């Protein structure tokens, strides 16, 4: 039963997670890197 | 934290069904807009195209909270 | 019966499942066959 161990993790990193707060809501800046890979530019 | 704390508790007891001031006084609403582009004004169908960024504000007695922190800025989640 | 024993049997397998997880999820990748029946090809535009 190697699939309960993975849900507990799931489970775990969503027990008391607030998906309406950026992470280091209170002490830094987030900093999101972006990528683009562009498979078509289109007409 | 503390902000989940905050947003945990002006959701309890809250009604999304009623404005504020429900049965005291009407909300005053006040409104801006921000036209990016006012777009091809075509007169076969008598219409014309606008992208804009609409904001309202107003007040809500019940989103009230007391802390060391002055705004709660959010996502469209709440 | 014959119903509620199927019934019973799809809410067992149904219950803690993990829809996160693809079969063998820390394990070997799992293989998916694909066919496709092809109704129609309606319109090829230039």
């Amino acid at each position: 039963d190697n699939t309960t161990v993975f849900t507990r993790i799931l489970d775990r990193l969503l027990d008391g997670y607030d998906n309406r707060l950026r992470p280091g809501l209170g002490e830094r800046v987030t900093e999101v890197k972006t990528d683009i890979f562009v498979t078509s530019f289109g007409p | 934290g503390d902000v989940t704390v905050i947003l945990n508790n002006l959701l309890e007891g809250y009604d999304n069904k009623l404005r504020p001031d429900i049965g005291v006084k009407p909300t005053l609403i006040h409104t801006d807009m921000y036209v990016n582009s006012i777009g091809p004004v075509n007169a076969i169908n008598m219409e014309y195209t606008i992208d804009i960024f609409f904001a309202q504000t107003w007040y809500d007695r019940r989103l009230k909270f007391n802390s060391t922190i002055k705004v709660l800025r959010l996502n469209s989640n709440m | 019966s014959n119903m509620s024993l199927v019934k019973e049997t799809v809410d067992r397998l149904l219950k803690g499942y993990d829809i996160r997880l693809r079969p063998d999820f820390g394990g070997p990748p799992v293989a998916v066959g694909m066919n496709i029946d092809i109704a129609s090809i309606d319109m090829v535009s230039e």
